[PDB]
């Protein structure tokens, strides 16, 4: 499923992304644009033969299985697929698991790179929240 | 984390060398495990970097079909092969890691040619001497 912006914003709200770990909403919407362009079928593969899944490009070499590298990890304990789904719930809860270990959304480069420091109240702007 | 390290030493040109690095105080990372290098009076500089998941490798021009990263990523350890040392080689040796668990896939080599960007933990240094 492609999200609108509004879509999306309104989405993670109710999954209780809002202010989550000290980022706005925002900063979300914001993440998933750079990250999927808000497809959640996005699905990235990398030279290690790991894959980045879902709106927000969670790596399966960490975050959950695919089963495509035998002895990785799975540090969300869901199956990759779970984060293509229309239904963000998997793609947010793993990113709550990620966002609080520590680093922040600095895991997501993107967001570091295009998000972190701009005015990213902007990504909710007229939106119905 | 606590980065120790060891090996290297002094070695005549064409000689090897061979470094080891055990990192402490990590559960979960490190995410990437590297080499860097100092020469004297300059500034520090990236030798090699690999992804402890995956095992992905990446070099400096520099040092490309000389020197071999390798890694035993159960037990946070890094290890760099050094052959066909040349005296240019000489300089103090650290080992690093980048402790984030980035949420896509990150290339460990990023921080090689970003003056160690992402790299928030570092060994003593290593002297390696090339005569």
């Amino acid at each position: 499923k492609v999200f609108g912006r509004c879509e999306l914003a309104a989405a993670m709200k109710r999954h209780g992304l809002d202010n989550y770990r000290g980022y706005s909403l925002g900063n979300w919407v914001c993440a998933a644009k750079f990250e999927s362009n808000f497809n959640t079928q996005a699905t990235n593969r990398n030279t290690d033969g790991s894959t980045d899944y879902g709106i927000l490009q969670i790596n399966s070499r960490w975050w959950c299985n695919d089963g495509r590298t035998p002895g990785s990890r799975n540090l969300c304990n869901i199956p990759c697929s779970a984060l293509l789904s229309s239904d963000i719930t998997a793609s947010v809860n793993c990113a709550k698991k990620i966002v609080s270990d520590g680093n922040g959304m600095n895991a997501w480069v993107a967001w570091r790179n295009r998000c972190k420091g701009t005015d990213v109240q902007a990504w909710i702007r007229g939106c119905r929240l | 984390v606590q980065l120790q390290a060891s090996g290297g030493g002094s070695v005549q040109a064409g000689g090897s060398l061979r470094l080891s690095c055990a990192a402490s105080g990590y559960t979960i990372g490190p995410y990437c495990m590297g080499w860097f290098r100092q020469a004297p009076g300059k500034e520090r500089e990236g030798v090699a970097a690999i992804n402890s998941g995956g095992g992905s490798t990446y070099y400096a021009d520099s040092v490309k079909g000389r020197f071999t990263i390798s890694q035993d990523n159960a037990k946070n350890t890094v290890y760099l092969l050094m052959n066909s040392l040349e005296p240019e080689d000489t300089a103090i040796y650290y080992c690093a890691a980048d402790s984030t668990i980035y949420a896509s896939y990150y290339e460990c080599g990023h921080g090689l040619s970003t003056g160690g960007y992402g790299y928030d933990s570092w060994g003593q240094g290593t002297q390696v001497t090339v005569s």
